[PDB]
C-alpha cells in the first residue's frame, strides 16, 4: 500500500528557489489503499470528482539545510519522511 | 641591555675538536654603562622543549660571547640522544642564553645546533653561497636614541677555523651603519630615532677567493615617549547645542590628539590615556560623559610611513533628557599620557511644545477597525529621541482612536447615528514633564474573510474587505526570486507590507501579520529579521488562526 | 565539470549523519533575530559540535577540497559563513584574541593542538612528518568553532589567517607576526593541504 | 476544504442487503483540499492518472444498528463521522 | 404508503439518542456464539436499558404503530425478536413462567405494574380511565425485557401473549386463563392501543 | 365443603328495605356428613383491595346462605365511603365468605355488590332480559365422585321481594342434571366422573310472565388418583445393545407409561412420579440412569376429549465407556404414583481396533505444508462418540503428519532429497484403553501472497498458491445476498470454504480464515455462528496479519 522508497535529487531539483546546486537523500511514501475499509466510505461512494483515501507520512524526519551561492546559509524543516500510511 | 636578535643558528658535526668557536654573541646597550655579561645554560633542549642531556661539550667566553667546545662529538653521544629523541628526526636542538623558565628577548636568547650524520666536509665541498652566512637570516632589533655601538660580526668561525686558505672579506653598501676594514664588527655610528626613519633592510656584501655575494640585512628600529599630546594644527575645541534628540546617550563633539609616539600599546591603554574630567556642576556627570578610543594611522615624516597614534574624544549623552532644559556650561577634560587641556561648549535650549491647532481631515464611514488615517505630528518630527510625548484624546460618538507611535512619537490614528462632526480636542501629553498641549480636530464624515492576508489572488483581494481597513476594503501589493519585493492582500499598503511592526499592527493578531505574524513560512522564504516575511517565493497567503503563512507560486 | 568541493558536498550529504548535524551547525547561524544578524554563540556551539561527532571524509573533504579555479578558492574560504561566524565589525588585535581563546577552554585545546601540530621544523622531507598529517589536520579543523577561527583570505593560495591584524601592538608586532605568518605561510600545513587534496 | 455535512437517509439506501425500511441520520465529508501543499506534491505534479490530496475523516461515531423484517437484529459499526480532514 | 410503523422507525432512528441506545439493545441479541442461536440475557438487559433511556413518542410509536394491512401485523408482533428474546424451544407452564419472574426483581416491579394498570373493571366510559393509559402503557411497554416478555399472536387483531400456555396445569387452569386471557382479551389495553394508533 | 363458583355479583340501591333478601349461597359436599355453615366478611372492600368501613347494615343466614340488609342505604352513607375511594369512580366493593387474609376458594368466596345513584327502578322499567339473571355470568365447579346435591338457585330475591306480580318461571334442558318444579334448586342426580364425560355446557330456561330466556350454563368436573399406572396394551419392556458411540450421555431404552390421571401436576411431579431404580451391580449407577419427563395428551373415551399424563422412562449413559467392555445386565425400575414394574435388558460389547492394514496413496511432491491428502478411519467410522483414538505415526524423510480430528475420530493427514517411496507404520492407540494397533502405509510420491484468501479474483486466485496447499495452488470457489454461498480463494474447497474450523486449519493463524479467523468483517455480512463467514455480499477477500476481512462486490 503506502510504503517507503528512498530517492537521490538536487536540492535545485526541489525548486524552492535557492541559489546552489547541492543536494539531498529523500525518502517518500507511494502506493494507493484499499479504497473502502469502512461502512462510511461506502455511503460516500453511494452518494456521489473528490474521494477515496490517499497515501501520506505518519512522522517527519532530522532537518535538512545547506549552503547557497550568494554567501548564505538555508534551512530546511519538514521535508522528507521515515514511515508511511494511509 | 638587549639582544640585537632572538635566535642563532650554527651548525655540527662529528669529530669537531676541542676549542672549536661556534659563535659570538651580541648585546646592545640602552646607557654606555651597560657591561653584557654573558653565561651558557644547562640542558640540550630538543624538538617540543625536550630537556635531553646536561651538555658538558661546550663552554663560552663570556667578554666575546664565544661558543666553543671543550669536549668532541662522537656517535656514542648522538645515539645516546636520538633515543631520548621520542622518535622523531634529529635536525635540531638549542640552549638558553641569560645575560644577567622560557627564554625569551631581552633577558635571554636561545641558540640553536643543527647536528649531522657526516663529519666536518673538506674545503673543496662548501660552495660560496654557504662560505659567507648561514641560510636562517638574521632579524636586527634596535632601539632608537641609545648609546650607538656594535652588534653584528661576520665570520663563520669553524669555517675560517678549519679552512683557512680561502681569502673572505666582507664589507656593508648618509646612514650611520658602517663596516671597518680589517676588524669585521657592524657599527651605528650616532643613534637612530623612529619618527625619521624606520625600516633599514640593506644589503651586507661578501667576496669569496670568485664569487660576490649578496645578503639582505633587516632592522627594526623602536619607539619611546619622547613626546606629549599636541594640537592637530590649530584645532582646540568644538561646541554645538543640545536640540532635538534627548536619547539616553547621543555623541555631541569629537576632538582629536596627535600623540606621535605607539609605545602605549592596546593593553594598557586603559592606564594611561585617561579622560579626567574636570569638574564644574555635578548635572554633567547625571547628563553627560567623556569616550575615548584610538586608532593608530601612518604619516610620511622623512620618506618612510612612521606610525602613530591618533586619540579622539568624544561627548556622549548619559541619560534621557527632559524638554524644559535652558542651561550652559563650561565642561573641562584633562588627558594623560604617560598632559593636555580641552573643554567644551555645552548649552542645553528647551522645546516648545506647540502642536498645530487647526486642522482637519476627511474620514470614510465605511472603515472597519483599526484603520490608519492621518498623521498627528509635532512641530519638530524626525527628531526628538529620548521624550515620551504621548497622545490622550479628550473628546467632546466614538469612532476615533490615538496612540503614539513610539518610532517617530507620531500620532497614527485608528478605529476603536447621524453623528457625521464632531470635535476631538488632541491632547498632547509627556511621561517625565508634565507639560502638555491641546488642540482641535474638525474631522468630517462623509456619509469574506477576517484578515487580507488570507485572500490569494488579485480581484479576490480587491473585492473583499479584511479587519484593518480605512477603506472598507484591503489591497494587493505585487512585485523576483527571495526577495523583499513579495506580494501579498496587505491592508497597510505603506505600513503592513512593509519591514515594521508598529503598535497599529500588533494588538490583536489579524491585523497585518506579512509584518508582525511569529509562525514558520513554508516556501522558498529569507526570515524577516525581527519576525514575519524578509522574503517569499510566488504568492504568499496566510491562516493566522493556525499561526501559519505559505510562500507558493 | 564541477570541482572537488561540491563533489566533497555528495560524499557529505549523502551520509545521513552528516546531513543532520551539518543542519545542527546550520541553524541558528542563519535566523536572524531582533537587532543582530545571528547568533554567534549558538552558532559556533552547533559547528563545534559538527567538527566532533561526524567523521573524517566527508568534512574534512570539502574544508580541504584541492582548488584548480577561483570560485573553488570562493568556496574555500566559505566553509564556516565569515559574515556571521567569523567576521565581525571590528578587527580587534591578536594578541587579545589570543588572550580571549585564552579564557575559552575548547579553544585553548585547539591551539595547543596546533602548536603541536604543524609545525614547520628544520629539514625533513615535505616540512613535516607525513603521518602526523592528520593530527596536523585535527589542530586546523580542530580550531574551527572556538573563538579562534582561521579562515582564507588568499584565495589564489592557501594562506590563512583569523580576524585580527597586528594593529595597536607597539612592542610585541613582530612576535604578533610570529604568531600570525604562522597561520598564514606555513609550509607543513600547505604540504598537509596539497597531499589531502591529491586523494591521501 | 472537507468539512462535515449531516444527511437524512434510509438504510435502504446504504444497500447492504439488510431486508427493512428503517432509516438513519449521517454525517459525512465533503470538499477537495488546496491541492499542493508540499514541495513533494508538486515533485508528484512534476513528474507524471492518480494524483492529490483527498477528503476523508480523523475520527468515527457510535454504532448503528437495527431491525430487519425477518426476525432479526443487524448491527453496524465503523459506519459515519464527526470530524473532518484532508 | 408505507404504515405507522416505518414512520415511527423513522421517528426513533432520526433522533441519534434512540438510535445509539437502539443499537445497544440491537448488539448481544444478534452475534451467534458456538452452540446457541444468540446471548439471551445480554440481549434482554439491553432491551431493559433502552425501554428505560429513551423517552416515550419514538419507542410507543414503532411499539404500538396502529395496524391496517398484514405485514404492519407482523411487524407489530416483530417488536421484541421473538427468534432470539421470546421464543425458545419449549412452552413452559405459565405459573413457571410467573415464579421465574418472581425469583426477578424488575420483572415482579413491572408485572405488579400491569397488575395496577390495564384493568378492565366495571363500567367506566372506554373500560379504563382514559388519563392512565400512560400508566397503562408504562405497565406493557414496562414488561418488555424481563424474563416475562409479552409478544402479540393473533396479527389479526391486539390479543398480546408470553410464552407458555395453560397445559400441565391440573387444578389452577382457570385461574391461568384468568392469568392468561388477561394479557390476550383486555378491552382497557385494547382502547388503549387504538387511542395511541389514533393519535393522542 | 367447596364452594360451586367464586365470585358473586348482585346490585344495591339507595334507600332499600331492611331484611331484603340479596342472595342465596351454595357450597358442594365431599362427602355427606359435611354441614356447610357460613358466616360474613367485617370490611367492604373496595377498589384495589381498600377496606373502607364495617358494613353494619347486612346479616345473613348461616343455614340458607341468605344475605339480606339489616340496615337501609342512603346518600349520607354513599357519599362517606367514596372519598375513601381515593378518587375513582364506584361501581364495585364486595366482601369475603369463609365457610370452616387473602380470600380464595375452597375456602372463601367473595361476594360483590354494584351500587348505583338511583334508587330501586319500578317494575314496569325492568327488561325481561334483567329479570332471569344477572348479566356476570356464573361458573360451576364440580369435583367428580362425590356425594351428588345441590348448587345453585334462580331467583332474584330483589326482584321478587318487592315485584311479586309477575310470573316467572325456572327449568333446565341422560343427564344428572334436573330442575325440580315449585322448587328452582338445581340438583345432580349421581355421581359425576371426569373419565366419561368433562364439559358440560347446558342452557337453563327462563320464562318471564312475555319472553322465554336462553342463557349458558357451564361445569368443570375434576379428577383423583383413582388410577394405578398401566401399560399401553402389551408393551412392557424394550432392549437395545450398546453398541458403537460410548459418549457420555446417550439415550439407549425408553418406555411409556399410562396413568389416567393429571392431578400430580407439574410442580409436585417430583414427588410422586420418581424413578426408583431397583439395584443390582454398582457399575450401572457408574454407567447409566434413568431420566423421566411427562407430557399430557388428550383422548376421546366417552365423545370428550379427557386428558390425562404420558410418563416416558429413558435410559441414558452417565459416563464415556471404554472399549473392550463385555458385559450383560437386567436393570429393574420401579414406579410410583401417589406402583409398577419395569425391567431393561442391557448388554455392552466391545469393539475390535482392527484398522485397515494394506493401503496406499498418491502425493504431489509440490505440496505445502498443512496439506489434506487422505482419510484414515477406523473400521466403524461415523459411530464413535465418546472414545479418544489417538493417531501416532512412527516411520522408518519427514513429510508427512496425522493428528485425529475429535469430529468423526478420523485421520486427515498434513504435510508438517530422492527418497520418493517411504513406510510410515501408522500406530492407532487410544487414551482410556491402551489398547492399540497399527497398520502400513506405503505412501508414493511423484516427482503470490502466504495465505490463499488474500486472493481477489478468479485467475488471481488459480494462478498462485498459498500456505495449505497440497496441490501447490489454492482453489476458487464461486457463488444470491447475504447467503452462505459465498466465494472465496479457498484452500480446502471442502474443509475450507465450508462451515467448521477444524484442527487441521487452526494451528497457525494463516491457512483457513473464512471458516477459521476472528476478526470483524465490513461488509453485508451474517456472522458465522463459531465464528467467520456465515454469509458475505460481493466479493470477500482476507488480510489476517491485521486479523480482518472485507465483504464487497
Ligand atoms: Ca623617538
Ligand atoms: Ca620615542
Ligand atoms: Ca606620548
Ligand atoms: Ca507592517
Ligand atoms: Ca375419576
Ligand atoms: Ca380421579
Ligand atoms: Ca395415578
Ligand atoms: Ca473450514
Amino acid at each position: 500500500g503506502c510504503v517507503l522508497t528512498a530517492i537521490h535529487l538536487n536540492v535545485t531539483d526541489l525548486g524552492l528557489g535557492y541559489e546552489t546546486k547541492e543536494e539531498l537523500i529523500f525518502r517518500y511514501c507511494s502506493g494507493s489503499c484499499d479504497a473502502a475499509e469502512t461502512t462510511y466510505d461506502k455511503i460516500l461512494k453511494n452518494l456521489s470528482k473528490v474521494g477515496q483515501a490517499c497515501c501520506r507520512p505518519i512522522a517527519f524526519d532530522d532537518d535538512l539545510s545547506f549552503l547557497d551561492d550568494n554567501l548564505v546559509y538555508h534551512i530546511l524543516r519538514k521535508h522528507s519522511a521515515k514511515r508511511c500510511g494511509c | 641591555l638587549y639582544f640585537s636578535r632572538d635566535a642563532y643558528w650554527e651548525k655540527l658535526y662529528v669529530d669537531q675538536a676541542a676549542g672549536t668557536p661556534l659563535l659570538y654573541v651580541h648585546a646592545l646597550r640602552d646607557a654606555p654603562e651597560e657591561v653584557p655579561s654573558f653565561r651558557l645554560g644547562q640542558h640540550l633542549y630538543g624538538t617540543y622543549r625536550t630537556r635531553l642531556h646536561e651538555n658538558n661539550w661546550i663552554c663560552i667566553q663570556e667578554d666575546t660571547g664565544l661558543l666553543y667546545l671543550n669536549r668532541s662529538l662522537d656517535h656514542s653521544s648522538w645515539e645516546k640522544l636520538s633515543v631520548r629523541n621520542h622518535g622523531f628526526p634529529l635536525l635540531t636542538v638549542y640552549l638558553k642564553v641569560f645575560l644577567s623558565g622560557e627564554c625569551q628577548w631581552p633577558g635571554c636568547a636561545r641558540v640553536y645546533f643543527s647536528f649531522f650524520n657526516t663529519s666536518f666536509p673538506a674545503c673543496s665541498s662548501l660552495k660560496p653561497r654557504e662560505l659567507c652566512f648561514p641560510e636562517t637570516r638574521p632579524s636586527f632589533r634596535i632601539r632608537e636614541n641609545r648609546p650607538p655601538g656594535t652588534f653584528h660580526q661576520f665570520r663563520l668561525l669553524p669555517v675560517q677555523f678549519l679552512c683557512p686558505n680561502i681569502s673572505v672579506a666582507y664589507r656593508l653598501l648618509g646612514l650611520p651603519f658602517r663596516c671597518a676594514p680589517d676588524s669585521l664588527e657592524v657599527s651605528t655610528r650616532w643613534a637612530l630615532d623612529r619618527e625619521q626613519r624606520e625600516k633599514y633592510e640593506l644589503v651586507a656584501v661578501c667576496t669569496v677567493h670568485e664569487e660576490v655575494v649578496m645578503v639582505p640585512f633587516p632592522v627594526t628600529v623602536y619607539d619611546e615617549d619622547d613626546s606629549a599630546p599636541t594640537f592637530p594644527a590649530g584645532v582646540d575645541t568644538a561646541s554645538a547645542v543640545v536640540e532635538f534628540k534627548r536619547k539616553e546617550d547621543t555623541v555631541v563633539a569629537t576632538l582629536r590628539v596627535f600623540d606621535a609616539d605607539v609605545v602605549p600599546a592596546s593593553g594598557e591603554l586603559v592606564r594611561r590615556y585617561t579622560s579626567t574630567l574636570l569638574p564644574g556642576d555635578t548635572w554633567a556627570q547625571q547628563t553627560f560623559r567623556v569616550e575615548h578610543w584610538p586608532n593608530e594611522t601612518s604619516v610620511q615624516a622623512n620618506g618612510s610611513f612612521v606610525r602613530a597614534t591618533v586619540h579622539d574624544y568624544r561627548l556622549v549623552l548619559n541619560r534621557n533628557l527632559s524638554i524644559s532644559e535652558n542651561r550652559t556650561m563650561q565642561l573641562a577634560v584633562l588627558v594623560n599620557d604617560s598632559v593636555l587641556l580641552l573643554h567644551f561648549n555645552v548649552s542645553v535650549l528647551p522645546v516648545s511644545l506647540h502642536l498645530p491647532s487647526t486642522y482637519s481631515l476627511s474620514v470614510s464611514r465605511r472603515a472597519r477597525r483599526f484603520a490608519q488615517i492621518g498623521k498627528v505630528c509635532v512641530e519638530n518630527c524626525q527628531a526628538f529621541s529620548g521624550i515620551n510625548v504621548q497622545y490622550k484624546l479628550h473628546s467632546s460618538c466614538s469612532t476615533l482612536g490615538v496612540v503614539t507611535s513610539a518610532e517617530d512619537t507620531s500620532g497614527i490614528l485608528f478605529v476603536n447615528p447621524k453623528c457625521a462632526e464632531l470635535h476631538y480636542m488632541v491632547v498632547a501629553t509627556d511621561q517625565q514633564t508634565s507639560r502638555q498641549a491641546q488642540a482641535q480636530l474638525l474631522v468630517t464624515v462623509e456619509g469574506c474573510p477576517l484578515s487580507c492576508a488570507v485572500s490569494k489572488r488579485r480581484l479576490e483581494c480587491e473585492e473583499c474587505g479584511g479587519l484593518g481597513s480605512p477603506t472598507g476594503r484591503c489591497e494587493w501589493r505585487q512585485g523576483k526570486g527571495i526577495t523583499r519585493n513579495f506580494s501579498t492582500c496587505s491592508p497597510s499598503t505603506k505600513t503592513c507590507p512593509d519591514g515594521h511592526c508598529d503598535v497599529v499592527e500588533t494588538q490583536d493578531i489579524n491585523i497585518c501579520p506579512q509584518d508582525c505574524l511569529r509562525g514558520s513560512i513554508v516556501g522558498g522564504h529569507e526570515p524577516g529579521e525581527p519576525r514575519g516575511i524578509k522574503a517569499g517565493y510566488g504568492t504568499c497567503n496566510c491562516f493566522p488562526e493556525e499561526e501559519k503563512c505559505f510562500c507558493e507560486p | 565539470k564541477g570541482n572537488n568541493c561540491l563533489d566533497a558536498a555528495k560524499a557529505c550529504n549523502l551520509d545521513d549523519i552528516c546531513k543532520k548535524y551539518r543542519s545542527a551547525y546550520i541553524t541558528p547561524c542563519t535566523t536572524s533575530v531582533s537587532n543582530d544578524v545571528c547568533n554567534r554563540r549558538k552558532c559556533h556551539k552547533a559547528l563545534r559540535q559538527f567538527f566532533d561527532k561526524v567523521p573524517a571524509k566527508h568534512s574534512y573533504g570539502m574544508l580541504f577540497c584541492s582548488c584548480r579555479d577561483i570560485a573553488c578558492t570562493e568556496r574555500r574560504r566559505q566553509t564556516i559563513v565569515p559574515v556571521c561566524s567569523y567576521e565581525e565589525r571590528e578587527k580587534p588585535n591578536c594578541l587579545n584574541l589570543q588572550d580571549s581563546c585564552k579564557t575559552n577552554y575548547i579553544c585553548r585545546s585547539r591551539l595547543a593542538d596546533f602548536f603541536t601540530n604543524c609545525q614547520p621544523e628544520s629539514r625533513s622531507v615535505s616540512s613535516c612528518l607525513k603521518e602526523n598529517y592528520a593530527d596536523c589536520l585535527l589542530a586546523y579543523s580542530g580550531l574551527i568553532g572556538t573563538v579562534m577561527t582561521p579562515n582564507y583570505i588568499d584565495s589564489s593560495s592557501l594562506s590563512v589567517a583569523p580576524w585580527c591584524d597586528c594593529s595597536n601592538s607597539g612592542n610585541d608586532l613582530e612576535e604578533c607576526l610570529k604568531f600570525l605568518n604562522f597561520f598564514k605561510d606555513n609550509t607543513c600545513l600547505k604540504n598537509a593541504i596539497q597531499a589531502f587534496g591529491n586523494g591521501s
